[PDB]
This record gives C-alpha cells, sequence and structure tokens, in this order.
RNA sequence: GCAGUCAAGCGUUCAUAGCGACAUUGCUUUUUGAUUCUUCGAUCGGCUCUUCCUAUCAUACCGAAGCAGAAUUCGGUAA
RNA sequence: UUCAUCUAGACAGCCGGACGGUGGCCAUGGAAGUCGGAAUCCGCUAAGGAGUGUGUAACAACUCACCGGCCGAAUGAACUA
C-alpha cells in the first residue's frame, strides 16, 4: 500500500569497516576485504554511529520491501565472512572405485581434479574460484574442506563439485557414489 | 527370511544350487502360514538332497525335542529326497 | 581511518515549516510554508505574507526549497 | 534380484548422504511449483491440471468435514 | 497503556455486540 | 490377499493328512512330464502365406 | 478404431507376458499360488480378457 | 489473498482450552488460597511428568498448582493494591519460571527437609555444564555409547545415522546395518557448559547423570500474612 | 526457435456473428426468466454505538 | 538384574520350565512376567496386569459377570504404584480396563457403575 | 446415453419448493485368462517434386517409476 | 466483508514436557499408539490421542496434537470485488 518508510538495521562490529558510496558497498576486516555492487535495488543508505547502518526504502511495495530484507541479510553474510570465514566440509563416497582427487595448477588457474568416478577414465575438472581455499582434511578420510570470505563462492563451488560427480543412467537408491556436502559452517 | 534364497557352486565341475528355506514350526498342519508352506513345497517338490540342522545347544530358543518332533513331523515329505542330518558346539 | 563512511545523500523532506515556491497557478512563482500533511501527494499551505490563500494543495504545483 | 535386495542394500548402507534434506527441499518447493505449472502449462494440460486441483480439494473438504 | 488502548476497544467492541 | 495390507497368513486351498500333499505333488509330476513328451526357434523362419490363400475371406 | 487397439494392445501386454500359472510346473503354480492367491490371479486375467 | 504460507493442518482428537482453563485455574488457587494455611512456590525448570507424579502422590491432602506465571500473578496480586491477601505480592515477584505453587498445611520444617532431600536423575539440560566425560569407542557404537561392556548391548539401529550425521554432526559411516566409525568421537568434557546437540548426544545414548533437586525460594503463612525466603535446593 | 501468435485483428464477419449471438442469448435469457436481508451496521465503524440511540 | 520376557499364552533352556511353574494351574493367559537373573539363575514370576487379572476373574468373547469385588481385589491387588489417591479411583480405571475387554460387570456395562460411584449411589471401602 | 443416490454451493423478501459442481450405482451379458478369433447395405488410390505444423516414431538432453545391471513403461524441452 | 486470538502475552521461531492403568481386546511367526478388525475408558494433570506421521522383524528413537518457558504486539481463517 506505499509504505510511507520502511527500514532496516546493519549492526556493525568494532574490527570492521563499511564504506558505501553510492550502491557499492566495501566491508574490510581481519580476514581481508569485499566488494558488492546493489545498483539494481534502488534503496537509500545512511549510518548512525560507527556500529549501526539503516537501509531506507520510501513509497515502495512488496517486492521492495522484500529487496531491502535481502539487501540486509546480504551485507550481514560479508561482514560474517570478513570477521570469521565461511567453512564448508564435503565428504566423497565409494563402493568399489575410489575417487581420486587432487589439485593441479595449470596456467596457474587452480583446478580440482577428480578420477575414477565409477570406474570412467574420464578426469573431472572443476576450476577453483577466487577467494576460495582448499584442503584435503588430515585424519579423516575422504574429506575435503573448502574455506574463504565469500559464501557465495564457497558454496557455489561445492555445488560444482557435487554436480560435476552426478550419476547418470543408474538407480540412486543402489549406486551412491559421489561427492556431497557434510557441514556448513565458520572458522 | 520370509523367503526362499537361492545360492550356487560348482562341484566336480558341476553346477548345484543350494536353497535356504525360511522355517518350519510344529503346527498340526490343516493351519500353517503361506511362509511354511513355501519350505513345505519345496522340500515335497524337488529332487535334491536336503540337510537338516539340529544345533545341539541350548542355543536356538528352541528345544532338541522340538526339533526331533518337526523331523519327526515331516520325515513323510523324505521318504525319496537323500536326507542328512547336521548337529552344529546326559 | 577505519571508520564507517556511508554517504548522505541530502534531500528537502516534506515537513511543517518547509517553505516552497509555488510554480503554477493563480499565484504563479509566491512562497508558503507547509502547515500539515494530508497525504503523500497533498500538503496545506499558508503564506499570508506574499498574499496566497491558506488551502490544500497538490505537490505537482510546487517545489520545495532547502529552507524551514 | 532374488528378495526385496534394495530395502537389504538401504539397511546395510543406506539410501545416500543427500537424501533427507533434498526430499525436505522437494517439499518445500513444491509449493512454488504448484503455482507456477497453473500459470504455464497452456491447454489441454492446464485444464486437466485444474481439474485435478478442484477434485483435492473437494476431497480434504470432505475429509475435515 | 498503548496496549491499553486497544484492549478498551476490545470491550467496548464486546458492549456494542452485547447490545 | 496381496500388497502392503495383505490379511492373508493362511490358506484355504489346504490339504490335511500330510502325506496326501506328497501323493498330489508326485501325480503332478507325472502328468507335467506326459504333456512335454506329448507336445513334443533355433534362428529360421517360414515363409509367408501366399495371399491368395485368403480369397474367400473377404469383407 | 485408434482407440480400440491402444487399449487391445496394452491388455495384450498384459495377457502374453503374465504367467500361466497352470500349465507351468507344479513347484512354482504351489509357490504362487501360497504366495498370489491363484483363483484372485485368474479372476484378474479372466477380466482383463473379457 | 495470495502469496502466503499455508498452515500445515492436521486432525487429530485433542482441541485448544482457552480462556477458560486459566480462568480455572484463577479460581482453584484462589479457593485454595483461603483454605490451606501455608502456601510454597517451587521452581521446576525442566521436570519429568513422573517425577511431578511422583512429588503430587508424596501428599494426596495437600495440593500442587502449575499454569502459567501471569495467571498466577494475577491470582496471588502483583501490585500491592491489588491482592487477594496482605503482603502476598511480595512473594508473587519470586515467581521466575515455571512455577509449580503449592498449598499445604503442614509444619514448614518437613516440608523445608523434603523438598532438600529429595534428589533424582535427569539428563544433563542443555545451558548446564555436566559432571562427565565422553570419548565414543573407535568401532561400532552401540545404544548405550560407552557406558557398559559391548558384550550386553546390541549395536544401535541403521535409522538413526542420517540424524547422527546430520543433526548431531558426528563423523559416521555404516559397514553392513551396524554403524561405524574411525575414531573416537569425545562429546563432552566435565565443567563444559553443554549445547543443545551435546545434550541430544547424552539423551540418546541414555545419560541421566544430573542431579535433580526441586529449588524452594519463599514460603507465606496466612494467619501471619507474612512472607519468608528461604533459598533451598 | 519461436512460434506463431494469433492475431488481434476482428474480421467484421466475426462481430456481426457476436452481435447475433447476443442478440438471440438474450431472449432466450429473457424467455427463460418467467420460470432484503440488510448487511447491518458494519465494524471498523469507530461511532457505531451511536445508531442504536436514535431507536426510542 | 531385570529383564521381562511376557511371551505367553543366560541358559534360556530352563528359563521355559521356570516361566511355566510360574503359571502351573494359573494363569493359562497371557501374563506379563518379570525375570530377577542372577549369574545364569532365572527367578521368574509374575507381575500383576489389570487386563490379565480381569480375564482370570472371568474367536473367543468376554462376558464376565464380575460382581464388583473381584475388581475391588483386583484394585487392591495393583493399587501398589498405581499413581491415584483413592480405591475409589483405581476401581474406575480398572473398569475402563473391563470395557476395553468387553466384559460385563456385575450384569450392567462398566461405564454405568463408573456413573453410579461417582454420582454416589456405589460405595467404596477406602 | 437413460434412470438414480449423495451433497460443496445457489437458494420468491420459502429452512423443510426448485437448481446443483466434484464423487458414485444399475443396464452393456458371463467371474477362473477357452474367444476359434466369425466380417452383416458408406452414393476413390498412385507417381514426380517443394515447403510448412507439432499433437515427437527415431536421434539429443532431463524427470519419475521396485528403475540391481541390460532392456522397457510413463512423462518434460525439442520440428 | 464476516468470524475468531491477544500484556491473565496472541502468530513465527528455539527449548522442555508430551505421563500413568497399558505391551487396553481380538487376531499372528512376530505387531507394544502407527500391517489390519472392533472398543475408544478412566486416572493424574499445565497439558498430554487407547494416538498425527517417519521408523523398527518387534521394542526403541523422533514427530504432531496439546501444555509451559524465552521473545514483546499485532495475528489467523473463510468469503466478495
Amino acid at each position: 500500500m506505499k509504505y510511507i518508510q520502511t527500514e532496516q538495521q546493519i549492526e556493525v562490529p568494532e574490527g570492521v569497516t563499511v564504506s558505501i558510496k553510492s550502491r557499492i558497498v566495501k566491508v574490510v576486516g581481519p580476514r581481508g576485504t569485499l566488494t558488492k555492487n546493489l545498483k539494481h535495488i534502488d534503496v537509500t543508505f545512511t549510518k548512525v554511529n560507527n556500529q549501526l547502518i539503516k537501509v531506507a526504502v520510501h513509497n515502495g511495495g512488496r517486492k521492495h520491501v522484500a529487496a531491502l530484507r535481502t539487501v540486509k541479510s546480504l551485507v550481514d553474510n560479508m561482514i560474517t565472512g570478513v570477521t570469521k570465514g565461511y567453512k564448508y566440509k564435503m565428504r566423497y563416497v565409494y563402493a568399489h572405485f575410489p575417487i581420486n582427487v587432487n589439485i593441479v595448477e595449470k596456467d596457474g588457474a587452480k583446478f580440482i581434479e577428480v578420477r575414477n568416478f565409477l570406474g570412467d577414465k574420464k578426469i573431472r575438472n572443476v576450476p577453483v574460484r577466487d577467494g576460495v581455499t582448499i584442503e584435503f582434511s588430515t585424519n579423516v578420510k575422504d574429506e575435503i574442506v573448502l574455506s574463504g570470505n565469500s559464501v557465495e563462492d564457497v558454496s557455489q563451488n561445492a555445488a560444482d563439485l557435487q554436480q560435476i560427480c552426478r550419476v547418470r543412467n543408474k538407480d540412486i537408491r543402489k549406486f551412491l557414489d559421489g561427492i556431497y556436502v557434510s557441514h556448513k559452517g565458520f572458522i | 527370511t520370509k523367503s526362499l534364497y537361492v545360492g550356487h557352486f560348482d562341484y566336480k565341475y558341476l553346477r548345484f544350487q543350494a536353497i535356504d528355506t525360511p522355517g518350519i514350526l510344529d503346527r498340526p498342519t490343516e493351519e500353517m502360514n503361506n511362509i511354511e508352506m513355501q519350505s513345505i513345497y519345496a522340500i515335497a517338490h524337488l529332487r535334491s538332497c536336503v540337510l537338516y540342522f539340529m544345533d545341539l545347544s541350548e542355543q536356538c530358543g528352541f528345544t532338541i525335542e522340538a526339533q526331533v518332533k518337526l523331523f519327526h513331523s515331516i520325515k513323510p515329505l523324505f521318504a525319496n529326497k537323500s536326507v542328512m542330518v547336521v548337529i552344529n558346539t546326559d | 581511518s577505519t571508520d564507517s563512511i556511508v554517504k548522505a545523500s541530502n534531500w528537502r523532506l516534506v515537513e511543517v515549516g518547509r517553505v516552497v515556491l509555488i510554480k503554477k497557478g493563480q499565484s504563479a512563482g509566491k512562497l508558503a510554508a507547509i502547515v500539515e500533511i494530508i497525504d503523500q501527494k497533498k500538503v496545506l499551505i499558508d503564506g499570508p505574507k506574499a498574499g496566497v490563500p491558506r488551502q490544500a494543495i497538490n505537490l505537482g504545483q510546487v517545489v520545495l526549497t532547502p529552507l524551514t | 534380484p532374488q528378495n526385496d535386495y534394495i530395502e537389504r542394500h538401504i539397511k546395510q548402507h543406506g539410501k545416500r548422504l543427500d537424501h533427507e534434506e533434498r526430499k525436505r527441499k522437494r517439499e518445500a518447493r513444491e509449493s512454488h511449483k504448484i503455482s507456477e505449472r497453473a500459470q504455464k502449462l497452456t491447454g489441454w494440460k492446464g485444464k486437466q491440471f485444474a481439474k485435478k486441483r478442484y477434485a483435492e480439494k473437494v476431497s480434504m473438504r470432505k475429509k475435515i468435514k | 497503556t498503548s496496549w491499553e488502548l486497544k484492549k478498551q476497544k476490545r470491550l467496548e467492541d464486546k458492549q456494542f455486540k452485547e447490545r | 490377499a496381496f500388497g502392503p495390507k495383505a490379511q492373508r497368513k493362511r490358506p484355504r486351498l489346504a490339504a490335511s493328512n500330510l502325506e496326501d500333499l506328497v501323493k498330489a505333488t508326485n501325480e503332478d509330476i507325472t502328468k507335467y512330464e506326459e504333456k512335454q513328451v506329448l507336445d513334443a526357434e533355433n534362428g529360421w523362419t517360414s515363409a509367408a502365406k501366399e495371399a491368395i490363400f485368403s480369397k474367400g475371406q473377404s469383407k | 478404431k485408434y482407440t480400440g487397439e491402444g487399449f487391445v494392445e496394452k491388455f495384450e501386454d498384459i495377457l502374453k507376458g503374465f504367467p500361466n500359472i497352470n500349465d507351468v510346473h507344479p513347484f512354482h503354480r504351489d509357490l504362487m499360488d501360497t504366495l498370489y492367491e491363484k483363483n484372485h490371479y485368474k479372476i484378474s486375467l479372466a477380466a482383463i480378457s473379457r | 489473498p495470495r502469496s502466503k504460507r499455508s498452515k500445515l493442518v492436521t486432525l487429530a482428537q485433542t482441541d485448544k482450552k482457552g480462556r477458560e482453563n486459566k480462568e480455572r485455574i484463577f479460581d482453584e488457587v484462589r479457593e485454595a488460597l483461603d483454605t490451606y494455611r501455608y502456601v510454597w512456590v517451587l521452581h521446576l525448570d525442566d521436570v519429568r511428568t513422573p517425577v511431578l507424579q511422583e512429588i503430587r502422590t508424596s501428599w494426596a491432602g495437600s495440593k500442587l498448582i502449575m499454569g502459567k506465571r501471569k495467571v498466577l500473578q494475577k491470582a496471588l496480586g502483583e501490585k500491592r493494591e491489588e491482592e487477594y491477601k496482605e503482603n502476598l505480592y511480595q512473594l508473587s515477584k519470586l515467581c521466575s519460571g515455571v512455577t509449580g505453587l503449592l498449598f499445604t498445611d503442614e509444619d514448614v520444617n518437613t516440608v523445608k527437609e523434603y523438598f532438600k532431600s529429595y534428589v533424582r536423575s535427569d539428563y544433563s539440560r542443555p545451558n548446564t555444564k555436566a559432571p562427565l566425560t565422553f570419548t565414543i569407542p573407535e568401532g561400532i557404537v552401540y545404544s548405550r555409547g560407552g557406558q557398559i561392556p559391548a558384550e550386553e548391548d546390541v549395536p544401535m539401529i541403521h535409522s538413526l545415522e542420517p540424524t547422527m550425521r546430520n543433526k548431531f554432526e558426528i563423523p559416521t559411516k555404516i559397514k553392513a546395518g551396524k554403524i561405524t566409525i574411525d575414531s573416537p568421537y569425545l562429546v563432552c568434557t566435565e565443567g563444559e557448559k553443554l549445547d543443545v546437540r551435546q545434550a541430544l548426544i547424552l539423551k540418546q545414548f541414555g545419560i541421566a547423570a544430573s542431579e535433580f533437586k526441586v529449588k524452594v525460594s519463599a514460603y507465606y503463612d496466612n494467619d501471619s500474612s507474612t512472607v519468608e525466603s528461604t533459598n533451598i535446593n | 526457435r519461436v512460434r506463431k501468435r494469433q492475431s488481434r485483428r476482428t474480421s467484421t464477419k466475426l462481430k456481426e456473428g457476436i452481435k447475433k449471438k447476443a442478440s438471440a442469448h438474450r431472449k432466450k435469457e429473457k424467455k427463460m426468466a418467467k420460470k432484503k436481508k440488510d448487511p447491518g451496521i458494519p465494524s471498523n465503524f469507530p461511532y457505531k454505538a451511536k445508531i442504536l440511540e436514535e431507536i426510542e | 538384574k531385570y529383564l521381562y520376557l511376557r511371551a505367553v499364552g543366560l541358559s534360556p533352556k530352563k528359563v521355559g520350565e521356570d516361566i511355566a511353574k510360574a503359571t502351573k494351574e494359573f494363569k493359562g493367559i497371557k501374563v506379563t512376567v518379570q525375570l530377577k537373573i542372577q549369574n545364569r539363575q532365572a527367578a521368574a514370576s509374575v507381575v500383576p496386569s489389570a487386563s490379565s487379572l480381569v480375564i482370570t476373574a472371568l474367536n473367543v468373547k468376554h462376558s464376565g459377570n464380575i460382581q464388583l469385588d473381584e475388581i475391588i481385589e483386583i484394585a487392591r491387588q495393583m493399587r501398589d504404584k498405581s499413581f491415584g489417591r483413592t480405591l475409589a479411583s483405581v476401581t474406575k480405571e480398572i473398569l475402563g480396563t473391563a470395557q476395553s475387554v468387553g466384559c460385563r460387570v456385575d450384569f450392567k456395562n462398566p461405564h454405568d457403575i463408573i456413573e453410579g460411584i461417582n454420582a454416589g449411589e456405589i460405595e467404596i471401602p477406602e
């Protein structure tokens, strides 16, 4: 009904620094820095005092209000990622064929290399995204951890991993081989 | 087990088939269930040898008297079937 | 220099005391002060100094000044 | 083969790692996709979809009654 | 008494319904 | 009878005097073997019937 | 004619694909009788045939 | 009328109570105040119904009224003006959470000694450290999970492996119907403020190794019409 | 590869026939035709308790 | 230790006759049994159940005429744990079990005798 | 199709008139896949060659199925 | 538009309770709230179905129905256009 003004609050801890011209957002903290463009959104920003940033929408509808809330959520994710970080643990399973997971540096591009998935000679290559670090978890069988500050890049890379090793033309009730996300969380 | 299960092996360059059957109770036989009538029809029809396992022991949750009772109950099927008994350890 | 530098984006706001310039009508270039707010589009203005009658008016007929 | 082999297999190994989450998410997205099929599926398929939905509404009404 | 306003109007609603 | 519900544990097609079903099974096996030799493939076929033999038959 | 042909193709796939519970072997016959109730079996298949 | 969440309706027998139940509790406490001599407040934040039933069966003559804090506050009186008897909001303010308000005609010291000598076993109830420490063995896990000789217990049911793997965050595999792990998972240490999933792990393994002893705060006598505060556990 | 699109041009024969269809249906409905509860004092009206007083 | 092997109509053989000789003449009914298990010794004895006690006091069917005093003796038999204040309430608790069994207490349905109890036409000796 | 049952709603300013969506009963011939299968009065079909539609037979990619694999069934995009 | 809930705290979330006779009766190889048939009662309660679904060979465990704690002000359903 054209709400005259709607507001959302964004809390900033002490170590974090937030810089916002028109709708570009830069967030700097211990773990690094992050940037995001929100010029598609048509909202208004303002600051109260070094710990509280308000986002406002004037004379808008349901979709505009939803955009306000999701903007708040995105900035909160940026702050959490620059402060603590995001860590996704994935486990790869097999019944007969041991899946061999390695890393290769090809033209300085950091590809993840999967071999012998369900007994195939094809070599599945997944490009690692910038701001993502892979390590093979020690003392835990067949687990790989993706760490970073961009939840988007981390989760999308994990999704690429679990999608590239999909099973084709076989009953999944029987064939359980694959790579699956075991855990999501912080560092 | 509620069904018949089959296995194969090769002995003396010949394929044999072993059949595990779920169970029989002593059951005066004008009332019995479709799980035991599988066992009965299998023992009656096929041209096999037949191995009765006794398990001479307090285990099994079943007494030796009941075991020999079942054997004596179903021995009419055994009239042409090449029977052996195995004790699996007064 | 590690404090937040969020912009402001100043705006001329519709508020009681906000003075406005009437760009079309019988007044046609006179000043008046918003005294009350009827809705998003209508307000009540009053200029006795320049001589405009107290009235309800749409905001398209006026233009807000930075003065209040 | 030979009996309920997949039931045995599920008892022994178990269904997948990503089975329950995906089922929950399918049940959640079904609410969106039902309306998606309503505003789409031009023609006979949309007509049949509407028929089915009406019958399902009547069934649940009678059940609650 | 921000809640009490609503509480009073609910009660007057009830009075009207009774009458 | 059959299904997930299946309120049917025992039959009514039941012979008593347990030797009787043995007498039955042997009779049935003998009858079966008899029918086998009574009514008694490898990757060749027989040619088509000529269309002239169906001339009396017509709408 | 097409609607008739579809139904009879489908029903023929049921009738020919399913076994004749008589006419197979006494062992399989008795097994499938105690499993599926031969009477119900034959009655359903006769319903489809008619 | 659209773009809402649909309420998942289900068809059960029981139905909500409403204001009639609360008015009934109100009248009950107010008519029991006139009847009995002493009235007590008991903080029972996390209980078992068999424990509460034991406490109730301990005396059929005395009354115990549970219910909503704000309803009992109104029955007693939260303001010094709004009150049933004198110096009663002084008692009513003590109620903190789940309060079981007891009425009796029995001596003060019997109650005082009973509700400090009464102690039972209970789960560790998260946001409360547990006096135990558990490394699960690094082989096959059993229904008690490292509490008795495994030759007594059986392996837990395969249906719990999704739960253990996802909700409890345990690293879990299964070789045939048995659940299995590679290394001994430590769950808790003594003097460690417990969390929800640790509590659920101990509950699943069946560990009631926490001391439930009911706390009593205050006490009010009708003839004297005075309050008296005694934190006794 | 996008497919065809129906046309919105009205081709006069159709609008004549529709006029005749409706002129016939109106007569048919008029022929079949040959074979209150006041809603009250609605809520959200703040001064509703005053209309109950002009009665006597 | 303790186990429950109800199962009626280590050393798992001698426990069979130890259980049967807890139900020598009575019961011929599916009663509940508690087995106190020492080293390999099965001290087995019946734990009282309301349904089995009722069916002693009386496809199969039930019509009892339990006479209103055998139910009181049953209520005395298992007012032990009972989670209930008075025998006058445990009797209702047992009359419900009788209603579920399908018996006929004295000559009426036991819910009508619960009505007579809580109305003040039937007395209970406390 | 005919004749019915029920009832979500509609309901001369009708409570006990009427209308009535979705469901559902009977008739069609049978219960044990033996049915020998069995036709009953219409006032076109065949060459060369081009294009178009999709309401997809095959090929391509997917979804669901007691889909072990193999093969197959149902369906979505696709001319 | 109508009907309902709400500072004696509504809706959503988390947490806890979710009991006792009782593993209610028939049935069965086994079925304990949840393959099925028919009862569907009382007790203690703040509330807790002889049980809403997942599950187990059976128990277990989880869940909702219902109650309570934290949260602190509006909310839900059916209709019409």
